[PDB]
Protein backbone atom coordinates (compact mmCIF):
# COMPACT_ATOMS: atom_id res chain seq x y z
CA UNK A 1 0.00 0.00 0.00
CA UNK A 2 2.18 2.61 -1.09
CA UNK A 3 4.64 4.02 -3.94
CA UNK A 4 8.57 3.07 -4.43
CA UNK A 5 10.50 6.78 -4.37
CA UNK A 6 14.17 7.88 -4.17
CA UNK A 7 15.23 11.42 -3.18
CA UNK A 8 18.13 10.63 -5.60
CA UNK A 9 20.90 7.49 -3.95
CA UNK A 10 18.46 5.97 -1.38
CA UNK A 11 15.15 4.03 -2.27
CA UNK A 12 11.99 4.32 0.39
CA UNK A 13 8.38 3.65 0.16
CA UNK A 14 5.43 5.76 0.97
CA UNK A 15 1.86 6.55 1.09
CA UNK A 16 0.52 8.07 -2.09
CA UNK A 17 -1.09 11.36 -1.23
CA UNK A 18 0.94 12.41 1.84
CA UNK A 19 5.45 12.06 1.63
CA UNK A 20 5.91 9.79 4.70
CA UNK A 21 9.62 7.93 3.64
CA UNK A 22 10.18 4.63 5.11
CA UNK A 23 12.73 1.73 4.82
CA UNK A 24 11.72 -1.00 2.12
CA UNK A 25 11.29 -4.41 4.12
CA UNK A 26 9.21 -7.79 3.31
CA UNK A 27 6.48 -6.20 5.65
CA UNK A 28 6.18 -3.34 3.16
CA UNK A 29 6.12 -5.26 -0.03
CA UNK A 30 5.17 -8.60 -1.03
CA UNK A 31 6.92 -11.09 -4.18
CA UNK A 32 5.67 -12.46 -7.13
CA UNK A 33 8.30 -13.79 -9.85
CA UNK A 34 11.56 -13.39 -11.06
CA UNK A 35 13.19 -9.71 -12.34
CA UNK A 36 13.14 -10.67 -16.10
CA UNK A 37 8.76 -10.16 -16.40
CA UNK A 38 8.27 -6.14 -15.26
CA UNK A 39 9.26 -3.45 -17.57
CA UNK A 40 11.65 -0.83 -15.53
CA UNK A 41 12.40 -2.55 -12.40
CA UNK A 42 15.48 -1.41 -10.17
CA UNK A 43 17.61 -3.18 -8.07
CA UNK A 44 18.21 -2.32 -4.10
CA UNK A 45 18.10 -4.12 -1.04
CA UNK A 46 15.17 -5.61 0.76
CA UNK A 47 15.30 -5.54 4.57
CA UNK A 48 14.62 -8.93 6.68
CA UNK A 49 13.66 -8.45 10.58
CA UNK A 50 13.96 -11.55 11.42
CA UNK A 51 17.58 -11.74 10.12
CA UNK A 52 19.09 -9.79 13.51
CA UNK A 53 16.87 -11.56 15.72
CA UNK A 54 18.26 -14.86 14.59
CA UNK A 55 21.85 -13.54 14.63
CA UNK A 56 21.25 -12.32 18.48
CA UNK B 1 1.02 15.33 -9.88
CA UNK B 2 2.67 14.02 -12.91
CA UNK B 3 2.93 9.79 -12.58
CA UNK B 4 4.26 6.89 -15.16
CA UNK B 5 0.90 5.93 -16.98
CA UNK B 6 1.78 2.46 -16.41
CA UNK B 7 2.09 3.36 -12.60
CA UNK B 8 -1.12 5.13 -12.62
CA UNK B 9 -2.73 1.43 -14.02
CA UNK B 10 -1.44 -0.36 -11.60
CA UNK B 11 -3.48 1.70 -8.99
CA UNK B 12 -5.93 1.32 -11.51
CA UNK B 13 -6.21 -2.29 -10.87
CA UNK B 14 -5.34 -2.22 -7.30
CA UNK B 15 -8.67 -0.17 -7.29
CA UNK B 16 -10.81 -2.67 -8.66
CA UNK B 17 -8.98 -5.25 -6.18
CA UNK B 18 -6.54 -7.01 -8.95
CA UNK B 19 -3.07 -7.25 -7.48
CA UNK B 20 -0.72 -4.45 -9.19
CA UNK B 21 1.67 -7.18 -10.34
CA UNK B 22 -1.58 -8.39 -12.61
CA UNK B 23 -0.64 -5.47 -14.68
CA UNK B 24 3.44 -5.37 -14.80
CA UNK B 25 3.42 -9.14 -15.50
CA UNK B 26 0.80 -8.50 -18.25
CA UNK B 27 1.57 -5.03 -19.53
CA UNK B 28 2.51 -5.74 -23.15
CA UNK B 29 -0.69 -7.81 -23.10
CA UNK B 30 -2.92 -5.00 -21.61
CA UNK B 31 -1.35 -2.29 -23.90
CA UNK B 32 -2.27 -4.77 -26.80
CA UNK B 33 -5.76 -5.39 -25.43
CA UNK B 34 -6.21 -1.43 -24.90
CA UNK B 35 -4.64 -0.83 -28.17
CA UNK B 36 -6.76 -2.76 -30.32
CA UNK B 37 -10.14 -2.13 -28.45
CA UNK B 38 -9.55 1.79 -29.71
CA UNK B 39 -8.73 0.44 -32.94
CA UNK B 40 -12.69 -0.98 -32.95
CA UNK B 41 -13.68 2.55 -31.96
CA UNK B 42 -12.28 3.51 -34.55
CA UNK B 43 -13.98 1.39 -37.13
CA UNK B 44 -17.18 1.53 -35.58
CA UNK B 45 -18.26 5.12 -35.55
CA UNK B 46 -16.48 4.94 -39.60
CA UNK B 47 -18.79 1.97 -40.10
CA UNK B 48 -22.20 3.47 -39.17
CA UNK B 49 -24.00 6.67 -38.40
CA UNK B 50 -26.50 4.71 -36.05
C1 LIG C 1 18.65 10.45 0.69
O1 LIG C 1 18.33 9.69 1.90
C2 LIG C 1 19.50 9.28 2.73
C3 LIG C 1 19.01 8.53 3.98
O2 LIG C 1 18.16 9.38 4.76
C4 LIG C 1 20.36 10.51 3.06
O3 LIG C 1 21.58 10.08 3.69
C5 LIG C 1 20.74 11.29 1.80
O4 LIG C 1 21.52 12.46 2.18
C6 LIG C 1 19.47 11.71 1.06
N1 LIG C 1 19.74 12.59 -0.09
C7 LIG C 1 20.31 12.21 -1.23
C8 LIG C 1 20.37 13.26 -2.34
O5 LIG C 1 20.77 11.08 -1.38
C1 LIG D 1 20.46 -5.89 -11.22
O1 LIG D 1 21.25 -6.86 -10.46
C2 LIG D 1 21.63 -8.11 -11.17
C3 LIG D 1 22.46 -8.98 -10.22
O2 LIG D 1 23.59 -8.25 -9.71
C4 LIG D 1 22.36 -7.74 -12.48
O3 LIG D 1 22.57 -8.93 -13.26
C5 LIG D 1 21.51 -6.78 -13.32
O4 LIG D 1 22.24 -6.45 -14.54
C6 LIG D 1 21.17 -5.50 -12.53
N1 LIG D 1 20.29 -4.64 -13.34
C7 LIG D 1 20.42 -3.32 -13.40
C8 LIG D 1 19.31 -2.56 -14.14
O5 LIG D 1 21.38 -2.74 -12.90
Amino acid sequence: EGVFVSNGTHWFVTQRNFYEPQIITTHNTFVSGNCDVVIGIVNNTVYDPLQPELDS
Amino acid sequence: LQIPFAMQMAYRFNGIGVTQNVLYENQKLIANQFNSAIGKIQDSLSSTAS
